[PDB]
RNA sequence: GCGCGACCCCAGGUCAGGCGGGACUACCGCUGAGUUUAAGCAUAUAAAUAAGCGGAGGAGAAGAAACUUACAAGGAUUCCCCUAGUAACGGCGAGCGAACCGGGAGCAGCCCAGCUUGAGAAUCGGGCGGCUGUGCCGUCCGAAUUGUAGUCUGGAGAGGCG
RNA sequence: CGCCCCACGAGGCGCCGUCAACGAGUCGGGUUGUUUGGGAAUGCAGCCCAAAUCGGGCGGUAGACUCCGUCCAAGGCUAAA
RNA sequence: UCCCGUGAACCAUCGAGUCUUUGAACGCAAGUUGCGCCCGAGGCCAUCCGGCCGAGGGCACGCCUGCCUGGGCGUCACGC
């Protein structure tokens, strides 16, 4: 699944950003990925983590934006596409993406 | 005697052959001290005669058994399932899968789905 | 009450009465009349008993009770022993000194099983 | 002792059906190596001990 | 356990009861807790063997009319949980508590909540007694919320 | 809501109401057998918060233990060594009387599991805890999905072995930053984990 | 001269069941030394070890912060690397010694008790019978109102509305 | 790949403002022994003291006050590494 | 006859079987094959349509759920 951007601790590290361990409600609510469905399709969320800079919040809903435009979703059925799904032919060409798929 | 003749018989004529076989081996067992050479060794030959007879008989009357008892009634402990003692204590399948309704909702709603990327 | 002393109360149980046997297959019999008699003794000496006293020594499976041997002597040989004397040779086994009732001689059952 | 415990009599029994020495023709079987009887016991030399 | 049992009592009866345990061992008198007790009878909670003819007979009222045709039934409350939530929403015209509960803390406070919350109580002699009512082992609480109009001065 | 009321009741463990029901409880307890089996729980709403139901196999042992610290069994209280282990009278044992009370019970019930302890009444002599234990083997409990957790084998013993509620505090679990960071996994895991002298390949 | 209901507790070769013991690599808990080092030795060290007494699984234990940090802050557990032979601790002597940060391996969260069916125990078990047989159904007995089930677990949630 | 089609019940999303219950001889304190790197005391344990709901625990020096940051114990389960 | 096959083998392998006395070891013991109690297929004679020899099988301890038989003015109601 996926990781936000966030800051390092601790003043030796401030400056450097690396990957957390989930998008805080705030980001999943403002990106419309509910709460209970983001891990089920491959974000993590962290109810723990705390927002205090718009500047980290967008930069978290920039990453979930991208990644929902690069997000494509099987049925679960074989004819019945509902919400949230993604066309046949928008299925037929996807492979299993290696590595780093976002890198910070 | 073989044992394709012998599960293919009649209880009775079954307990008779049992009879024959240890009262010859009664005999062959008085003449290994008296006489020898080549009725010494009908006694190998008749000893594992006497275990097929025996093996049919306790396998013939076990399967009768099972085909009695195992009319899914109460069974006894010559016949319960013996694996290990672990495996008999285990939760069967339908005690594992059983889960809470918050949980069963969550599965009936909000499942994992399958997703790829690149779209 | 009559005594200073309570003692406990007579109550009833009901005999054992099991929703399945615990043990289905009857047992066979497995000191049978052929293990109980394993084959006569035949030296010299117990060939002299076979003539002075009118006995025949068999060596007789070792877990043996004289009723059992008399027993087994009568279904086998269809004879009967007024007495029985055993002792377990120092090698191991037992043997067993089977008297007959003076009505069956012990020349004509050691020819007729081959002894002598 | 001459009055002894059955279960004493019954491990003299075995102690003494151990007591011959290794047959002739084992030496024989092939590819052999049993030689002579290394466990032999002797009543004057080495005590069972029970 | 006789032994024990009786010295329980005695040192019970030794020992000074404070006034909230104490407000027990006050119960009604036989006379109106006979007179109680027909009317709680009379307004017994359902058999085992009548709840399942009224399940059974609205099947058909499902299957063909598919109307329900059914009134409120009015019986007694018990349990001590909905009892007390009866009583904390003041919904409870009628009290009777069990004097001989054991543990006793599972209503040495329900006097003192009904009384301060001005809801009639009594506290009646014996949990089986009341449990009889219900259908049950034990009680150990009841309470009436409504009653036939046809016997409201009785009441 | 009983349950409220009945928790603040039992909160108020010096009212006179406490004081009387509980010394009297403290002399039947103290004439009944160290062990001994209870219909029902004395404490409801501290059984159900830790577990106990009213439902089959759920049983219920008040067991006895006794109080003060520990006292070194030697063969006089000579001990020998050096001045620093020559004591005997002040040391403390390293499990709490509540989880004495569930290893004692967990050795006389051999069949059944514990689940949990709670305290019920003390003195100057003893202490006493009800004790939930549950039966792994009544389909009662075999079909309720909440508590099957306790008949998979991994559970066998847990008293004896330091994972229940009163296991944990005195095993230092109840705690998460430092101060609490030695116990976990274990202290002796720990300390192996910090022996190790780690040897690399191409050290 | 009674029939009773409950409570506690009996005895049952009662119906059906669960427990003890064994092996030691690793894992969990209690207990617990000293030779040695200190150029003596008495705290210290040896060592929160060896021995002793118990408990399991194929891994066990831990685990979703009553946490660290003072940052622009992070975000369950576990192990490797560095942190670090460092802060600390110590007849501040011999000696002893972790953690947060960061890099990696792997990643997953969950469920109860409570106020909340009261027009209605909706829950569970056992016996018996039927079948589609790890279960499901029909009926009887029983447990349970000193509360089984259902909703809820703080990220919430209960309501009303869409 | 085929037949069976998922709802008025549950969930999500949005609006609301009224509710909004969270674990007791438990935490915490003293003292004692052990343990620790943990130092006016890191854990644990005994004994005695003994709770709270504009409230409780922490911010590595004991203390009173003002402000700040932080989390919500005393019940339970949980693969992989 | 085990030979152009119901088929050798100190063969491989595992599902059908047997598994003496013991042992946590369980009737009570134990330098004891010591000493008990209960059921009982079968058969003899009839002191009855009962008793004797039985082959086999049972009898531990703590416990869990249920049932049967009980005890206690422990709490009660209803009564003589
Ligand atoms: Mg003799
Ligand atoms: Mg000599
Ligand atoms: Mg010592
Ligand atoms: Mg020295
Ligand atoms: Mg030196
Ligand atoms: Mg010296
Ligand atoms: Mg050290
Ligand atoms: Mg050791
Ligand atoms: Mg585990
Ligand atoms: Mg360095
Ligand atoms: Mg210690
Ligand atoms: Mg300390
Ligand atoms: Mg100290
Ligand atoms: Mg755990």
């Amino acid at each position: 699944p996926l990781r936000p951007i966030v800051q390092c601790q601790t003043r030796k590290y401030n400056m450097k950003a690396r990957a957390g361990r989930g998008f805080t409600l705030e980001e999943l609510k403002s990106a419309g990925i509910p709460k209970k469905l983001a891990p089920t399709i491959g974000i993590s969320v962290d109810h723990r983590r705390k927002n205090r800079s718009l500047e980290g919040m967008q930069s978290n809903i920039q990453r979930l934006k991208t990644y929902k435009a690069k997000l494509v979703i099987f049925p679960r059925r074989a004819r019945k596409v509902k919400a949230g799904d993604s066309t046949p032919e928008e299925l037929a060409n996807a492979t299993q993406v290696q590595g780093d798929y976002m890198p910070i | 005697v073989k044992a394709g003749e012998l599960w293919n018989k009649s209880k009775d004529d079954l307990t008779k052959q049992l009879a024959e076989l240890k009262t010859e081996l009664g005999q062959l067992r008085i003449q290994k001290v008296a006489s020898s050479g080549s009725k010494l060794n009908r006694i190998h030959d008749i000893r594992k005669s006497i275990a097929r007879v025996l093996t049919v008989i306790n396998a013939k009357q076990r399967a009768q058994l099972r085909l009695f008892y195992k009319n899914k009634k109460y069974a006894p402990l010559d016949l319960r399932a013996k694996q290990t003692r672990a495996i008999r204590r285990r939760l069967s399948p339908d005690e594992k899968s059983r889960v809470l309704e918050k949980t069963k909702k969550r599965t009936v709603h909000f499942p994992q789905r399958k997703f790829a990327i690149k779209a | 009450r009559t005594s200073v002393t309570f003692h406990r109360p007579k109550t009833l149980s009901k005999a054992r009465d099991p929703k399945y046997p615990r043990i289905s297959t009857p047992g066979r019999n497995k000191l049978d009349q052929y293990q109980i008699l394993k084959y006569p003794l035949t030296t010299e000496s117990a060939m002299k008993k076979i003539e002075d006293n009118n006995t025949l020594v068999f060596i007789v499976d070792l877990k043996a009770d004289k009723k059992k041997i008399k027993a087994a002597v009568k279904k086998m040989y269809d004879i009967q022993a007024k007495k029985v004397n055993t002792l377990i040779r120092p090698d191991g086994k037992k043997k067993a000194y089977v008297k007959l009732t003076p009505d069956y001689d012990a020349l004509d059952v050691a020819n007729k099983i081959g002894i002598i | 002792p001459s009055h002894k415990t059955f279960r004493i009599k019954q491990k003299l029994a075995k102690k003494q059906r151990q007591n011959r020495p290794i047959p002739y023709w084992i030496r024989m079987r092939t590819d052999n190596t049993i030689r002579y009887n290394a466990k032999r016991r002797h009543w004057r030399r080495t005590k069972l001990g029970f | 356990v006789v032994r024990i049992q009786r010295q329980r009592r005695i040192l019970k009866q030794r020992l000074k009861v404070p006034p909230a345990l104490h407000q027990f061992t006050r119960t009604l008198d036989k006379n109106l807790a006979t007179n109680l007790f027909k009317m709680l009878l009379k307004y017994r909670p359902e058999d085992k063997a009548a709840k399942k003819e009224r399940l059974l007979k609205r099947a058909q009222a499902e299957a063909e009319g598919k109307t329900v045709e059914a009134k409120k039934p009015i019986v007694v409350k018990y349990g001590l949980n909905h009892v007390t939530y009866l009583i904390e929403q003041s919904k409870a015209q009628l009290v009777v508590i069990a004097h001989d509960v054991d543990p006793i803390e599972l209503v040495v406070w329900l006097p003192a909540l009904c009384r301060k919350m001005e809801v009639p109580y009594c506290i009646v002699k014996g949990k089986s007694r009341l449990g009889s009512i219900v259908h049950k082992k034990t009680a150990s609480v009841l309470c009436l919320t409504t009653v036939k109009n046809e016997d409201k001065l009785e009441f | 809501g009983a349950y409220k009321f009945v928790s603040e009741l039992w909160r108020r463990k010096q009212s006179d109401v406490m004081r009387f029901v509980q010394r009297v409880r403290c002399w039947e307890y103290r004439q009944q057998p160290a062990i001994v089996r209870i219909t029902r729980p004395t404490r409801p709403d501290r059984a159900r918060r830790l577990g106990f139901k009213a439902k089959q196999g759920y049983v219920v042992y008040r067991i006895r233990v006794r109080r003060g610290g520990r006292k070194r069994p030697v063969p006089k209280g000579i001990v020998y060594g050096k001045p620093k282990h020559q004591g005997i009278t002040q040391l403390k044992f390293q499990r709490n009387k509540r989880s004495v009370a569930e290893e004692r019970a967990g050795r006389r019930l051999g069949g059944l599991r514990v689940l949990n302890s709670y305290w019920v009444n003390e003195d100057s002599t003893y202490k006493y805890f009800e004790v939930i234990l549950v039966d792994v083997a009544h389909s009662a409990v075999r079909n309720d999905p909440r508590i099957n957790w306790l008949c998979k084998p991994v559970h066998k013993h847990r008293e004896l072995r330091g994972l229940t509620s009163a296991g944990k505090k005195f095993r230092g679990l109840r705690g998460k930053g430092h101060r609490h960071h030695k116990n976990r996994p274990s202290r002796r895991a720990t300390w192996k984990r910090n022996q190790t002298v780690s040897l690399r390949r191409y050290r």
